[PDB]
């Protein structure tokens, strides 16, 4: 009845005694009933196939055929003692030559990726033969293992000592009432705990029976002079409801209303390619993830703020199929469903041709004069915005953003053009003029200025560094790297691909668009600098390469002339650090063979092509190489073109010069203290996945993309976020495994594609409430960037009201 | 009656040319029974070496002083390969032996051994190959485990002549070349493993009855752990659903489970598998069904010294109607035996004998089995009085002592996922001897261990061998 470390730490001991019995009778029953599954012996021939064969020993009573010896003792007995010294024969041998050579060498399955993929940070565990010494490995592994045993039972032996206040949750609450939850604990996880155990303890005894249990309990088990031992604390911390929040895997008067309601959308979604887990954004050290997203520019509010006085600053069609309150007007609503229309009308703002009434009506299942009778009870109040004022700027001596033209002392004023020299920042979301004064980092973060760019909230109206495209148009070739035409192409210049949106002289919108990359005619005139967002490389072939000791080289599959665009060099993008530990955990000397291509030197970006890439890997070394690589700006992703800088015929073998590309970052690290065929060429040729020696003048191997692999991991890191509710994860991974598919670079092509999510999934969004709920979401985040047209909004309430008339069925 | 209970003891041994010539650096890497034989058929196993496959058949004799290893064929790769790795299969039309020989130019030769001519080539790897295994559920699909830290799945069936690779497992899986993989009985489930520390479980898909221009790939393994040991693993088995693994440095090989594993649930298909998104975790598992746990450790066989040795292989015996046996030899001249039955037959007689203690207050008579007597004779040579326990024959004392209940429990307690279990049998060899791997006879009553200085030891029981021939 009243207890003390002693009786309950005897008590512990005898309870113990079952874990060891438990184990043996678990291993004996496992080991029984796999004794009793014992596979029975398959594919037996029916004769023996070796019965004709006799002994090949020769006798004593074989010429030129080649000889083996074979020496055979025989034993007896115990100990295997020999019947004698042994006996030797002379045995012919067969001589059987491979008719094959292996293919040239390579580590890893190397596999093709469409776009660069975004890398996490590895740990350093093993290193062919930063990191955790040896012994606490061991040691933390042996006691994990240790405590994963007896967690399962402390509850059965808490329920059978009964001592009053020996309560898991009683225990997990002394846990962390004690010293060592400072040294173990920071702060709002103590407050996560305190939301589900609080700190009332319950009765003296209660509170003294929970202390004598912890330390009768890491007398017993956490005996330190053992390897094999668990404190309690680390069995409570297992517990399903303490281990999650010590998980940092977290996303995350009117208007914080619907701020809250959209944050898994302005925090998570992607402002380049518009997934919510995708390629874009950067990895911290512990891997947390600052996604590129409204967030990144100062979350819903100012860019919301700037549509509404957009909307106002511009002073001065078919209703619905849902009983629409245009031609009528005036059961109980859900806070959802109320909700979900203060978030419509505050993102749909001051509209002339768009009202939430006729969508939200799509998306609850209510009828459009019903919304509108909710409106108008409501009576939803906006914040009135303050008219902006914009302040007269002068234009800057090096760039004309209307005539679109650089001019004078241009590259010695901005490193907008130098990638190499360039530090990446989120771009402006400030109040007022972009100057050093108001803190715009496109001013003022570098040694230079720099334009500032799509994403930055200023207007190309009132910002004198806002970039606007180039202004080249011409009935044939344009966009060129020297331009016969007068002046040249700005874009080209500043070493950037030309913007589908605000290149709208050359054809980029067209050219831009990977569902013209094979309109050959489209693509002989008009812009020639989109080939990256063209997605369309040259036709090449894999093969042994012509250079001594090298292994693999790439070989154009058709004539390539001076000036094309090859191919991209594509990987995954890293870190210096992770840089750093891949060049480790590889394998050091100068017989290394690295895939780290430099993208962005001061930034500290890389791309790796050791597992995933391209056929670009493959490219070899030469001083005097047939193309060029170079880094450019593609709608504010950095990439690698190269560019034929000779003429190459079909069956030769591409070589740039290395230069310093690829660098050696651990020594750079210790120094700071017509169908398209197989060519015929000498080289053997091998398709890529199979490894299949390919034969001059068949078809060249074009195998699509994998990319199935690359949308479970998508989905899973969703799934991960413990901040998400599954009605979330279900329709956010919905809309990436869509959107991803799509590879987007410019809100150009957004449009339609969303149009074609909401004609796809129609069925399929109207079958479960949530998921109209958060598309609704969705669509009010992108409206609020401006960046989904009215006109697909008044679609998408015709198509899903369709959809869910039929199934009224 | 007995019969059952033996384990094998040393019967001949050869010792082969040096064909790595140095005159004693040359090993046998691989030996493998032929394992589509009619029932009865005088067993056949191939022996590799560096550049040579001993085919030999053995004959059960009753002259002690006969020699039962006869060479029925001798092949030499006349390339520039040097090989480690060997496996079985047959030829799909004529059903004629083949024997795959695989090393480190990165290429699998497949050899028709009874007419002593190559069959063909497979060419693709980008690295030596380290092991091989044939499915059980299909002679005609071989894997391959590389240096490239890729596995290959080969079909040598005729719709898939042109391009034989089916299935690649690679992803980010594994970071460091492959030392050994194991198909699950099914066929479906692969386990591999190597130098990066990892095991991992890989499931494989159905493969079309016709011609694939590229093998199916698979980035994820369904369950990965680099915690069931702290070395690198150069050996990985399925005994049923159990996993055996044995790791250098740690002089154990290990028994234990995946948490929610179990082949008689549905194949998982590939997007069922898990992705690394938390890179701190060492272990994740598909099947996983407080925090659980993903593996259980069962128990740890003693192996004591190998040193820093590894490429070192055991093998059991798992047969219907015949015992487990577990038989693995190590680094300095000893060669190891477990009965696995003789774990259920101790727990079976200390329960009887510790019960038996109580009901009769110690007044208890141990009786041996194997006898003509049975507990029923032994209990007419007394009474209601005092209790009769039968005690297995091959259960041998040093009331029993405490020096004789603890050896006993050092061999077949169960009781310890953390002890170790000292083999049942313990055979010395003649002179400095490291086990390279362990082949066993299709009944079981040969065992053959092959290792460095090109030597195999060839182990019988339930031999015929009557009385001396000299
Ligand atoms: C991007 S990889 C090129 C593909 C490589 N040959 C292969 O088989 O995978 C670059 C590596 O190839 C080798 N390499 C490329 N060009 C070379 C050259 N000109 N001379 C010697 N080695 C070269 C070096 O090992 C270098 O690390
Ligand atoms: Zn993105
Ligand atoms: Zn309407
Ligand atoms: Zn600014
Ligand atoms: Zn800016
Ligand atoms: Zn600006
Ligand atoms: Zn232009
Ligand atoms: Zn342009
Ligand atoms: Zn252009």
């Amino acid at each position: 009845t009243e207890w003390t470390v002693d009786k309950i730490a005897s008590a512990l001991s005898v309870l113990a005694e079952e874990v060891p019995q438990n184990h043996s009778r678990l291993v004996n029953f496992l080991l029984e009933e796999t004794e009793k599954r014992a596979p029975q012996p398959r594919h037996l021939s029916k004769t023996d196939p070796f019965a004709h064969m006799k002994s090949k020993a020769i006798d004593a009573n074989p010429e030129g055929v080649p000889t083996m010896d074979v020496k055979f003792k025989q034993h007896s007995g115990e100990y295997g003692k020999s019947r004698n010294s042994g006996r030797r024969f002379q045995y012919p041998v067969v001589c059987i030559k491979p008719d094959r050579e292996p293919v040239p060498p390579y580590r890893f399955h190397h596999a093709e990726i469409r776009k660069n993929i975004l890398a996490l940070n590895s740990q350093l565990n093993f290193v062919p033969h930063k990191i955790q010494p040896r012994s606490q490995k061991i040691a933390k592994r042996a006691q994990a293992e240790y405590a994963a045993t007896l967690a399962p039972y402390l509850e059965p032996w808490l329920r059978k000592l009964n001592i009053e206040g020996c309560t898991k949750s009683n225990l997990i609450r002394f846990m962390a009432s004690q010293p060592e939850s400072d040294d173990s604990m920071t702060p709002q996880q103590k407050s996560n705990l305190l939301d589900t155990y609080s700190d009332d303890m319950g009765s003296p005894q209660a509170v003294r029976n929970a202390s004598m249990f912890t330390e009768a309990w890491d007398r017993v088990f956490n005996d330190q002079s053992k390897l094999r031992r668990v404190a309690l604390r680390d069995i409570l911390m297992l517990d399903k409801n303490v281990e999650p929040i010590f998980d940092n895997k977290r996303a995350k008067a009117l208007m914080q209303k619907v701020i809250d309601a959209l944050g898994s959308y302005t925090t998570l979604g992607c402002l380049i390619c518009f997934s919510h887990d995708c390629e874009h954004g950067e990895i911290e050290r512990d891997n947390q993830k600052r996604c590129f997203s409204l967030e990144e520019i100062g979350g819903l509010m100012p860019s919301l703020r700037r549509k509404w006085a957009a909307q106002i600053e511009q002073r001065q069609h078919p209703p619905c199929r849902n009983e629409c309150y245009r031609i009528h007007g005036t059961p109980p609503w859900s806070e959802n469903e109320v909700g979900t229309l203060e978030w419509m009308f505050a993102t749909i703002g001051y509209s002339q041709t768009l009202r939430p009434e006729c969508f939200v009506g799509a998306i609850l299942g209510r009828p459009c004069w019903d919304v509108h009778r909710k409106l108008q009870e409501l009576d939803l109040r906006l914040p009135p915005v303050e008219p902006r004022t914009i302040p007269k700027q002068k234009s800057l001596p090096w760039y004309d953003r209307r005539k679109k033209q650089l001019m004078s002392d241009w590259a010695d004023a901005t490193i907008t053009h130098e990638h190499a020299v360039r530090e990446l920042f989120a771009p402006c979301h400030h109040d007022g003029p972009c100057t050093a004064a108001n803190g715009c980092p496109c001013a003022s973060a570098g040694t230079h200025p720099v334009l500032c760019e799509r994403f930055c909230l200023c207007t190309a109206e009132e910002c004198p560094l806002k970039f606007t495209g180039c202004a080249c148009h011409s009935s044939g070739k344009t966009c060129l790297q020297r331009q016969r035409e007068g002046r040249p192409c700005i874009c080209v210049q500043l070493n950037r691909e030309c913007d589908p949106t605000l290149c709208k002289g050359c054809g980029a919108r067209e050219r831009a668009d990977p569902e013209n990359a094979y309109d050959e005619v489209l693509h002989s005139t008009g812009c020639q600098n989109v080939a990256l967002q063209r997605g369309a490389a040259k036709a090449v072939v894999l093969g042994k390469s012509q250079l001594e000791a090298c292994g693999y080289g790439l070989f154009a599959a058709e004539d390539i002339e001076e000036g094309e665009f090859v191919i991209e060099y594509t990987g995954e993008l890293i870190s210096h650090d992770e840089g750093v530990r891949r060049e480790h955990r590889r394998g050091d000397e100068e017989n290394k063979v690295s895939y780290l291509f430099t993208l962005l030197e001061q930034e500290g970006i890389w791309v790796d092509a050791a597992i995933y890439g391209n056929l670009s890997r493959y490219i070899n070394h030469a001083t005097d190489g047939n193309i060029m690589p170079k880094i450019m700006y593609v709608n504010h992703e950095w990439r690698i073109k190269f560019t034929a800088i000779k003429d190459i015929k079909a069956g030769e073998e591409l070589f740039f010069n290395y230069g310093d590309n690829f660098p050696n970052l651990t020594k750079k690290l210790v120094e700071r203290n017509r169908p398209l065929l197989v060519p015929k060429t000498t080289q053997p040729l091998f398709d890529p996945l199979s490894k299949v020696q390919l034969l001059p003048g068949q078809p060249l191997p074009q195998h699509p993309i994998d990319d199935s692999w690359l949308l479970l991991k998508h989905r899973d890191n969703l799934q991960d976020f413990i901040d998400l509710r599954p009605e979330e994860k279900e329709f956010l991974q919905e809309w990436d495994a869509f959107i991803l598919r799509r590879h987007i670079s410019s809100e150009q092509y957004l449009p339609r594609y969303f149009l074609r999510f909401v004609r796809e999934k129609a069925d399929w969004l109207v079958s479960k409430r949530s998921r109209g709920e958060e598309f609704s979401k969705l669509v009010a985040t992108l409206l609020a960037r401006r960046v989904l047209p009215e006109r697909v909004v008044i679609e998408a309430t015709q198509v899903l009201n369709d959809a869910r008339g039929r199934l009224r069925e | 009656d007995s019969a059952e209970w033996e384990l094998p003891r040393l019967r001949t041994s050869f010792i082969f040319q040096d064909d790595y010539k140095s005159q004693d650096l040359a090993e046998f890497f691989d030996v493998k029974f032929y394992p589509y034989s009619p029932p009865g058929a005088p067993p056949v196993f191939a022996a590799t070496s560096k550049k040579h496959a001993v085919i030999c058949r053995l004959t059960q004799t009753t002259d002690k002083d006969a020699n039962p290893c006869e060479i029925i064929q001798l092949i030499r790769d006349d390339g520039n390969e040097a090989n480690c790795a060997s496996c079985w299969s047959k030829d799909p039309i004529t059903d004629q032996p083949l024997l795959c020989i695989a090393g480190n130019e990165g290429n699998v030769k497949v050899y028709n051994v009874t007419e002593g001519k190559l069959y063909r080539t497979l060419v693709g790897h980008g690295g030596g190959i380290n092991d091989l295994a044939t499915s059980p559920a299909n002679p005609y699909i071989i894997a391959s485990a590389s240096d490239d830290t890729t596995i290959r799945i080969w079909s040598l069936a005729p719709e898939h002549e042109k391009q034989p690779c089916v299935c690649i497992l690679g992803g980010e899986g594994h970071s460091y070349d492959l030392l050994s993989v194991a198909f699950h009985d099914n066929g479906r489930y692969v386990l591999s493993a190597g130098h990066d520390q990892v095991i991992n479980l890989w499931a494989l898909p159905e493969f079309p009855n016709e011609h694939m221009e590229i093998p199916i790939v698979i980035y994820y393994p369904h369950f990965s752990s680099s915690e069931i040991h702290n070395n690198l693993v150069d050996c990985v088995a399925f005994y049923g659903d159990l996993i055996l693994s044995r790791a250098c440095h740690e002089d154990t090989i290990v028994l234990w489970r995946i948490e929610g594993f179990s082949s008689d649930d549905p194949i998982p298909g590939p997007l069922d598998a898990p992705t690394p998104t938390d890179m701190t975790k060492q272990t994740r598992s598909y099947f996983t069904p407080s925090r659980p746990a993903m593996f259980t450790r069962l128990a740890q066989f003693h192996t004591p010294d190998c040193g820093v040795q590894f490429f070192m292989r055991f093998r059991m015996y798992h047969v219907p109607g015949k015992h487990p046996i577990l038989a693995f030899a190590n680094a300095k001249s000893k060669t190891f035996f477990w009965d696995l039955a003789r774990f259920g037959e101790y727990a079976r007689f200390m329960a009887d004998l510790k019960e038996a203690q109580q009901s009769y207050n110690g007044r208890v008579v141990v009786v041996d089995q194997g006898q003509g007597i049975s507990l029923a004779q032994a209990q007419q040579v007394h009474g209601p009085g005092v209790g009769v326990v039968m005690k297995p024959a091959w259960l041998v004392p040093k009331g029993f002592s405490r020096e004789t209940l603890q050896a006993w429990a050092d061999m077949y307690d169960l009781s310890n996922p953390v002890g170790l279990i000292k083999a049942h049998r313990s055979l010395a060899i003649d002179g400095a001897f490291v086990g390279r791997q362990v082949g066993w006879s299709p009944e079981g009553e040969w065992c053959v261990v092959v290792g460095n200085g090109n030597r195999a030891l060839i182990y019988q029981r339930w031999g015929k061998e009557r009385g001396l021939g000299s």
